[PDB]
């Protein structure tokens, strides 16, 4: 019982892959509570040697993904690999473990897959394993800065609020794009791009800390840069170039569903970076106080950013914290902190996290953040505000 | 002082 | 010719009164091409006091308008009063006048009139006097920190434009109102809100500044403070409250015709204000470099700001600039810097001065913002986002 | 140094 969990893993691609850089970091920390089992990856080749680079002593390696999906050694799984093969993947773990009964866990990354229905389906579908939790990999919600604002306001030290004002940034969608980038992260039609992921991360993290969901609201997306600059691997730029099909920056503003709280949202694509603001700011102004987070970097779900609050301490004297964690590694952090949300309960099903404190997100959550995201989406094309209030609602 | 994630980084771990 | 303009006066409450400590002043400065000729107001009484502690030399009172509108003294007549009278007066000024020919200019302030309508009529008015030039007090305009950024990037000291930020403030749309305050501010109807004046006041300055006109755009409206605090003359607040009609919050988002160059733009109604933040802010991404303006007090109109801005020198070598000017008098000095514009011209007719950097707005320009207002309202009521492309017509 | 204008004034003059 109180005995490793043990994951089996899709997307393990060698020693110095995304997972091998996160995840596996986020199971050493718990070496005592998960223990990597089983490696999936298309090759053998490949699993062998990551296992060894790693040395991953129970690791066993697979070349099927129904061989995968089968081994009754899984108690979770864990997909993290591109979400265009996300529906694809994840599907068939579904029906090829029908059989499997001690897999309890799913784990997935943000974006759930790579287009609602597309996910809803994935959604729909998880609803059958009376004995399957699912997880989002939503990392917004870990990080101390969120948590510490969520608890701030909760305690009524801002008072009720009043506006809030949004600030981001998509990387790789700017005047300048990297060697490395991958094309399709570029490819419209991938299914990613700012909105989707950057910003459905990001307005999540909000619609989570506030703790209110949307009610209505409105979006727009431009597409002024339709070339950009190949830059050398040190990121000097060259003379090369580059077609995007995803969009540059987006517009959007709702009105909060608590309160009727107003707001706005300004996401720029990547390059040239704002030089007189921070990238990353979530501005909210409470009617006792004021809570502002600023990064540089607007992946707030890998940054280490920075906390200034300023109001009553506990909810007329008011006062000023700086909360900011020198050298915290919210890469990694991060995730770790979704590895225990989960170990928790497990040494310790759930429909979504929602608006909860501790557990995590589910696919429930997945899918909402999804199904606002069309939202956005067909508001721009429909050129109109829409009422995103049943968002929240299934069956 | 602040060490506060920069992009450049970012690029690098991504 | 070469002697000066000679203003009539609407709206010359007293040795006290708001014209009194900012368009007096601005006329003082250009004593040597304006004089003021002229003060209507109902009572008689009022007129002469006025002149007596103004020392207007050159003044003589009116009892009726239209008493007034005939002075074939006045070359030039000015009109600051209450938006809402705003139509009554000016139409009236407008027919009375029709004999009089030295009147050949008519100035108005911001908001041109309190309904896009009630406006458009005064404009289609204003365009049968084929010798009048209208003009708006768009102050805004003609701000140091506005003009400069109008400079840096006309000169693509920050290449394109990419994306635009804003927030602003009401002032009194707050938790809180102030003893002294019009109610009629805060009367829904009465066509003085949020929006149509302060709002109003800045967006265009950012047409203004990037230069462009709106294509589209999606707004929408909050009264979330529906009851406020009523303020001790010294700002004290106190146990007493009244309701509120004129909302406390607007949001609103656009895609700038030039560029499809993107704009958010967050609008608060007062207080509590913004205390992590500057109240008062216009953060432009261009492609070479940044520009950002800030304020305490989101009057720009009235207010002295303070520029940043970064990037290249010209337009790969980028460069920082702060201009902020010290002790300017933004509440006098922006109605001054228009009086110029006027006389300029004058003693140096005009469509509106739309994008232009010399001259200064018309009703043609008071319209347009006009009718891109009704569009934001119309906007929010319809739930739908409108295109803004007809406007400029 | 910076003189801005604060809207506690604004309510002076206005």
């Amino acid at each position: 019982s109180s005995r490793p969990i043990r994951v089996g893993f899709v997307g393990l691609t060698s020693g110095k892959s995304w997972v091998a850089k996160t995840h596996f970091l986020a199971i050493q920390q718990l070496s005592s509570q998960f223990q990597i089992v089983a490696l999936y990856n298309p090759t053998l080749k490949s699993s062998l040697q990551t296992i060894e680079q790693l040395q991953l002593k129970h690791a066993t390696g697979f070349d099927s993904l129904e061989s995968f999906a089968q081994y009754k050694d899984i108690d979770m799984i864990v997909v993290s690999v591109k979400v265009p093969e996300h529906y694809e993947v994840v599907k068939n773990i579904l029906e090829h473990s029908s059989q499997n009964l001690n897999l309890r866990y799913l784990y997935v990354e943000w974006a759930l897959a790579a287009s609602v229905q597309q996910a809803e389906e994935l959604y729909s579908i998880s609803q059958q394993r009376a004995n399957l939790q699912t997880i989002i990999c939503l990392q917004g919600r870990k990080s101390p800065y969120i948590v510490r604002a969520k608890e701030l306001i909760s305690e009524g030290c801002i008072g009720d609020i009043n506006s809030i004002e949004i600030s981001g940034n998509g990387g790789w969608y700017g005047y300048e794009r990297p060697m490395r980038s991958p094309e399709y992260l570029y490819d419209i039609e991938s299914g990613v791009n700012l909105i989707s992921n950057s910003f459905g991360h990001t307005i999540d993290v909000l619609q989570y800390i506030t703790g209110s969901y949307f009610q209505k609201i409105n979006a727009m997306i431009s597409n002024n840069i339709p070339t950009q600059f190949l830059l050398d691997e040190n990121g000097k730029r060259t003379k090369e170039t580059i077609s995007k099909t995803c969009p540059d920056h987006l517009l959007f503003q709702g009105i909060l569903e608590n309160g009727k709280v107003p707001v706005s949202c300004s996401f720029k694509g990547g390059t040239p970076v704002k030089k007189l603001t921070k990238n990353l700011v979530i501005d909210i102004h409470g009617t006792k106080g004021d809570l502002k987070i600023e990064g540089d970097a607007g992946f707030v779900e890998i940054s280490n950013l920075v906390l200034y609050f300023y109001g009553i301490k506990n909810g007329e004297e008011q006062t000023m914290e700086v909360f900011h964690l020198r050298n915290y590694n919210s890469v990694v952090g991060n995730i770790l902190r979704i590895y225990e949300s989960i170990a928790d309960y497990h040494f310790l099903k759930f429909d979504k996290q929602g608006f909860r404190f501790e557990g995590f997100p589910t696919f429930k959550d997945a899918i909402i953040l999804h199904r606002l995201i069309d939202a956005v989406f067909r508001s721009d094309k429909e050129e109109k505000t829409l009422d995103v209030s049943k968002i929240m609602i299934l069956e | 002082l602040f060490n506060t994630t920069t992009m450049d980084d970012v690029y690098n771990y991504i």
